[PDB]
């Protein structure tokens, strides 16, 4: 109830002070310096294979927050939201994943500009990188949002499980990897972009239901 | 014959307004008698100016590092309580100086390179420090709990400070593997060497000022429920 | 025809059944609670009739209705507080009802908190408070929310008497308007025994 | 009393490569004041910040 | 009381722990597929590039690993050597996180082969994986274990610790990948083993000491 | 005489100070109690005296020596359980309880948890057995443990008085020999009053 609300105090409980929100940046950060450090200084190498090293990243930063977003609640909050709010659970549900991008792919897009300057992509190369990461990011806690809640809330839980959380993500790498070469190859993107646009529209729309479903059945 | 009270508050007070002005004369001395009253070499041309504002950063970066391993390899060791506080007091001024480093060396490299981001053993050597930094301010950030946030920030400013010369000569010698050496020799030339030096103090006595800030701002958020505080 | 009604609730765990065939009808201004004790039956048979999780075999209709049918004019009158609260650690005392009430108008936050025996606790951050008074910024709602109804388990399992004895006399005090309410207390309640319907899980 | 430019902001201020040394300049500058307002700002605030305490 | 027993014993709560430490290993596995998939059939530079993926994905998965060395032990049995087991703290610590090698770093030692075989290295390529690998994890385990010796009281599983340690590893990813891309130019490459064989001893010694310190920190 | 003894021990955490100046001799032959309030900080007192935790100020000694002086042999002679029972819960009881041998295991583990009530559960792991019996695998190690100090964080959290009573006679029979028993209770000793020697959190 006053989604906006919930949204404010999931930014509270994630965020304690000023200085340290800038912490996924500085995770960011390490792990693309990490490569130039083993794969070369020489910028056409790097150039090269920026889309690899800058979706591994959000891909680390998505798993990373993801476990947080359900794992903790369980021993203190994951009711009093399936037992309270009687607005529908997707509603909070995609209040916390929303949340979750906006703490997560908010600051990977706004460090974009610093990163493609790292890498030297070019003012194109940066256009289509911001726009497709802020395109498919949001995407990976819908997908995700169903598989965390059951490997972090199901006893006797086998190797299966974790099936449906990890390998589900590698359509949209894929695309996003394809899409972003064909664009630094100086080549027009926008039927790729409608794919992760229709992708995006419509994941958003379902994720929720089939999350809030999860919760319900995990739960008991 | 140390006495190292919650007395010590007043000690800063001491000290601010002296310490501070006299920081403020020697920085604009420097930067007037620099930045406009020294000549520039022959191949950089004007551009060279920015050594008197990038060279001191780099050098007091290190030095307040090296300033963090002596303050927490005391407050481990001896158990004194405000010595791991000063690790604190001079995380985000070293993360600060070192930031400063690093926009001004690329900042300066782009005449030379033609581009904003040169991945050098200077350049890269500045981004490791930091990293142990923001690390540092991440950690004590971390602990709800004060008097805990100071000694393992102490403990991990002794793990930086023992792998920092390994990291350092490490990509120092990583560098010769890819490239294989520096641009040209280090000439500071006798006309040009006065005004460094005075900026280096006077960044050293700015820093000094910020860090007895910072004390006096931790000394109140440790002791603010004592009696002591009732002013 | 009446609020919430057990309808031969079944439900088992493990090997052990912890009832069967429950089906007892609440209407308004009941004080009641559940005896035996709390095994596994404890968050069981409350879970079941606020529909947080769905029954081995059976139903509860709120209001004549299925609770999952509308899910909206049954949660709006309850409130619940167990084994874990669900109030998060992070946030301030006054913060923290602030969401939980319908608007946070700060008129009456405090005045709920002062009455709840947390004078002064408005600004202190809730994982600050020792050990019991966590608990009870949770039972502070209760001063201030319209709800009818109240699911409560262990809702004196570390307050103290003087606060536990400010918890019993308001559910009275409602009951004999509109409310009703069902305690499950391993701590015997000093109350009248007439005043509580008692039940089991059989 | 050996001013290295000749002139004033027509020699000055353009040092043929015065818009990286500029920049540099500003983006120094702004670091350091921010510290100590936050600094002097923050423990003023703690000094009201007893107050509200104290009621 | 002695090396062997709380090696062996925390080696049987390993076994015991299946279906967690195969995430760092399906990690691995799917770090080191998306870069050949992320880039077409071009083999050059996929030579050029397998070292510095492959030992960002050891890296990596080595903090996926390591994420459990305290977690399950502050809140039950981080104490009871410290308390207990009147052999000094140092040397449980040591035993401890030879036992998280044992149990993580192994695996990736027999996962060898068959990344050998995607990314098409030669058999001294393989020898040098072996060699780079079997004296790289012990120090990603050991240098790694300050960082959660000093967490573990936080319990914030995630961003907080990929940034105390990963800037520590910088120098082990530096001279494994120029080892590694050296013997792919069948140069000797025994200089460079005797400098990770170096480093290792290195950190055999302050890190015990400096976990232990971290440790009776953290309790308090 | 004096093996076990603090100096001027004081403790200060946020604003409330939970006890300042603490010296008290603790010899052999005696059986010793800890008294005190559910705010009151008598774990953080306990956990002291075992040296996980630095004291804020003061200090407490080993026969007359400083703890992390004498770490090593302090550790023959201690056996400490808590809050947290400190024992693996996928590993099961009989081996759990074995790494705490020196000697003489897999057959003398048997006698030990029976006494305690855990027969039949020997090859059975934590993780499927009751809080209750789950406490008393912990509990076990007293009959085996040659230490000659017992220190128990709340060790009646919820075992039964049957057991209860045969813990009580295990520590009755135990300091007489020249054993010692630092504990803390809620439930009131059903022992001879003047073998309690209080103290409280003054
Ligand atoms: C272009 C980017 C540059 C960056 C990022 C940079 C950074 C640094 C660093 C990290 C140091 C510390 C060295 C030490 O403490 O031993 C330093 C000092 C120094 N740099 Fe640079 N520098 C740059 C350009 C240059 C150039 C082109 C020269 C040419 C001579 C130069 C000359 C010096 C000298 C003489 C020192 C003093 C060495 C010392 O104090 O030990 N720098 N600078
Ligand atoms: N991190 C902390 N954890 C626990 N107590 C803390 C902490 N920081 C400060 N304190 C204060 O120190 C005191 C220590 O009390 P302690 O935790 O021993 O209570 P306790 O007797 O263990 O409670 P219980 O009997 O319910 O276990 C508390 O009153 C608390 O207010
Ligand atoms: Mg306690």
């Amino acid at each position: 109830m006053m989604f906006w609300r919930i949204f404010r105090l999931e930014l509270r409980v994630a965020f304690r002070h000023s200085a340290e929100i800038a912490n996924p940046l500085w995770f960011f950060l390490i792990v693309i310096t990490l490569f130039p450090l083993s794969i070369g200084p020489e910028p056409q190498l790097l150039a090269r294979i920026a889309p690899g090293i800058i979706w591994v990243a959000a891909l680390l930063s998505s798993l990373l927050a993801l476990e947080r977003l359900f794992r903790d609640d369980l021993q203190d909050g994951s009711l009093e939201q399936l037992m309270l709010l009687p607005l529908p659970l997707p509603a909070v549900v995609l209040a916390k994943v929303m949340a979750h991008w906006m703490v997560t792919g908010l600051p990977l897009l706004i460090l974009s500009p610093l990163v493609a300057m790292l890498l030297g992509m070019d003012v194109y190369g940066w256009q289509v990188m911001a726009l497709t990461l802020l395109l498919g990011t949001p995407t990976l806690g819908f997908l995700g949002a169903p598989g965390v809640a059951l490997t972090v809330g199901l006893k006797r839980g086998g190797v299966l499980l974790s099936i449906l959380v990890l390998p589900l993500t590698i359509p949209l790498l894929i695309f996003a990897t394809a899409a972003m070469d064909a664009a630094s190859m100086h080549l027009p993107v926008d039927g790729y972009l409608a794919i992760l646009g229709a992708l995006l529209a419509g994941t958003a729309t379902l994720s929720p239901f089939a999350t809030a479903a999860a919760l319900r059945i995990s739960i008991q | 014959q140390l006495a190292i009270p919650p007395r010590l508050y007043q000690i800063c007070g001491w000290f601010i307004p002296w310490l501070a002005i006299a920081s403020v004369v020697v920085l604009t001395v420097g930067w007037i008698w620099g930045f406009g009253f020294a000549p520039a070499d022959y191949q950089q041309g004007n551009s060279y100016r920015i050594i008197y504002l990038h060279v001191p950063a780099a050098i007091w970066s290190m030095g307040i590092y090296a300033s963090m391993a002596v303050a927490a390899f005391i407050g481990l060791v001896w158990q004194m309580k405000m010595a791991n506080l000063a690790v604190a007091a001079m995380a985000p001024i070293g993360a600060v100086f070192t930031f400063i480093a690093l926009v001004t060396g690329s900042a300066w490299g782009k005449p030379m390179w033609g581009t904003w981001w040169v991945w050098d053993a200077r350049l890269t050597s500045e981004l490791v420090l930091l990293f142990l930094y923001v690390g540092v301010i991440a950690l004590w950030h971390a602990f709800d709990d004060r008097r805990l946030a100071g000694r393992a920030a102490g403990i991990l400013v002794l793990i930086g400070v023992v792998n920092l010369p390994i990291i350092h000569y490490s990509v120092e010698w990583w560098n010769t593997l890819h490239q294989g050496s520096t641009r040209m020799q280090q000439s500071i030339d006798p006309a040009m060497r006065s005004p460094l030096r005075w900026s280096i103090f006077g960044f050293l006595l700015l820093s000094a000022t910020l860090t007895l800030m910072r004390m006096r701002n931790l000394i109140l958020l440790m002791e603010k429920r004592r009696p002591w505080v009732s002013e | 025809m009446g609020m919430l009604e057990a309808r031969e609730l079944l439900c088992e765990r493990d090997e052990r059944t912890l009832f069967s065939g429950l089906s007892f009808t609440l209407n308004a201004g009941e004080w009641v609670q559940i005896t035996g004790s709390n095994g596994a039956g404890k968050t069981t048979l409350l879970r079941l009739l606020t529909g947080l999780s769905r029954p081995d075999a059976g139903e509860v209709l709120w209001q004549g209705q299925p609770l999952h049918q509308v899910r909206d004019s049954y949660h709006q009158n309850l409130l619940w507080i167990g084994h874990q609260p669900g109030i998060k650690t992070r946030l301030t005392a006054l913060e923290n009802l602030h969401f939980y009430h319908r608007d946070g108008d700060t008129a009456q936050c405090l005045e709920a908190l002062a009455q709840a025996g947390l004078a002064g606790f408005e600004d202190i951050p809730v994982n600050q408070l020792s050990a019991g008074q966590q608990r009870r910024v949770a039972l502070a709602r209760l001063w201030l929310t319209r709800a009818t109804l109240w699911i409560l388990d262990e809702p004196f399992t570390a307050i103290d008497v003087n606060g536990v004895d400010r918890l019993t006399q308001r559910m009275a005090q409602h009951t004999e308007q509109g409310g009703i309410v069902i305690l499950t207390t391993h701590q015997p309640l000093n109350v009248a025994e007439s005043k509580i319907r008692r039940i089991s899980l059989t | 009393m050996t001013p290295a430019f000749a002139s004033w902001n027509e020699f000055f201020a353009m040092g043929g490569y015065a818009f990286f040394v500029w920049l540099a300049v500003v983006m120094t500058v702004i670091p350091l004041v921010v510290l100590v307002v936050h600094s002097v700002m923050q423990h003023r605030a703690i000094l009201r910040g007893v107050a509200q305490q104290r009621a």
